[PDB]
């Protein structure tokens, strides 16, 4: 189910957030969705934090000079390496969150990857972008991941 | 600046960490477990200098070296996986020696 498997995706992302801090803490979240998606639209709709901040989510496109600074989080979906690259590219030195839909991989780019395949929604964790993304990433974030794959 | 935030950085051409990079990685390991992290995937990297071949297992023998730093951190070996990529994905342009210092690296990847 399309609508399932998008409204999970609202909620694994909210939970997400939730285990993240910006270094200017923005009084509504921006999220942009970038290259093809078949999981966002529930994202596009806008969602809000149980503190009542709002995320407000637009598309944008990969070639975007802008897309560091114009958002806190990025949805990317997907993208081929060249694409990837240039993503990263523009959000380097500022402090972004990135979550790709595909977790085909998840060796370089998205700081979290989510496999939205199966029965429950999962993700995995890559440190070393988390490291170069400029947002503080609270440890607990896993226990998300590991109840969900179980 | 937190256990999430967590870089692993070779020398050039080196397939080992030194003494103070290896203490390092392992009270990493040492936080990971700490907080529940349980299993891991290891991706090693090289820089794009050189053949194809030798970055390759070089990059694997980079990414073996932080999986024994976790066993002997205390987390069961059947939950370490390792691979190698080579220099098939930089995180850093290869063109200057910053990025090459960037890309010579083991990514840590916790699976759910």
């Amino acid at each position: 189910s399309i609508e399932q498997r998008s409204n999970a995706v609202s909620q694994v992302l909210l939970g997400i957030f939730s285990y993240v801090r910006w270094p200017k803490e923005p009084a509504v979240l921006q999220l942009s969705v970038v290259g093809p998606t078949e999981y966002a639209d529930g994202l596009l709709r806008g969602m809000v934090q149980a503190n009542g901040r709002r995320v407000h989510a637009e598309r944008r496109a990969v070639d975007n000079p802008d897309l560091g600074t114009l958002c806190n989080v990025i949805y990317l979906g997907v993208v081929d390496e060249r694409e990837r690259q240039q993503v990263f590219r523009s959000l380097a030195g500022h402090p972004v969150l990135s979550i790709s839909e595909r977790g085909t991989e998840c060796s370089v780019g998205s700081m979290f990857c989510l496999n939205v395949g199966g029965p429950r929604i999962t993700f995995e964790a890559n440190l070393d972008s988390i490291a170069r993304s400029g947002v503080r990433v609270h440890p607990s974030v896993l226990k998300l991941a590991r109840r969900q794959a179980t | 600046p937190g256990s999430m935030s967590s870089k692993v950085l070779f020398g050039n051409n080196l397939d080992r960490l030194n003494p103070d990079s290896r203490n390092t990685l392992t009270k990493i390991a040492r936080a990971l477990l700490a907080v529940d992290i349980d299993k891991v995937r290891l991706e090693g990297h090289t820089d794009n200098y050189g053949d194809e071949g030798y970055n390759q297992k070089l990059s694997e023998r980079r990414a073996e070296s932080v999986a024994a730093v976790f066993r002997e951190a205390g987390m069961p070996a059947a939950n370490i996986e390792v691979r190698g990529l080579g220099m098939s994905k930089p995180v850093a342009d290869n063109k200057t020696r910053a990025g090459r210092s960037e890309n010579r690296r083991v990514a840590i990847i916790v699976p759910a």
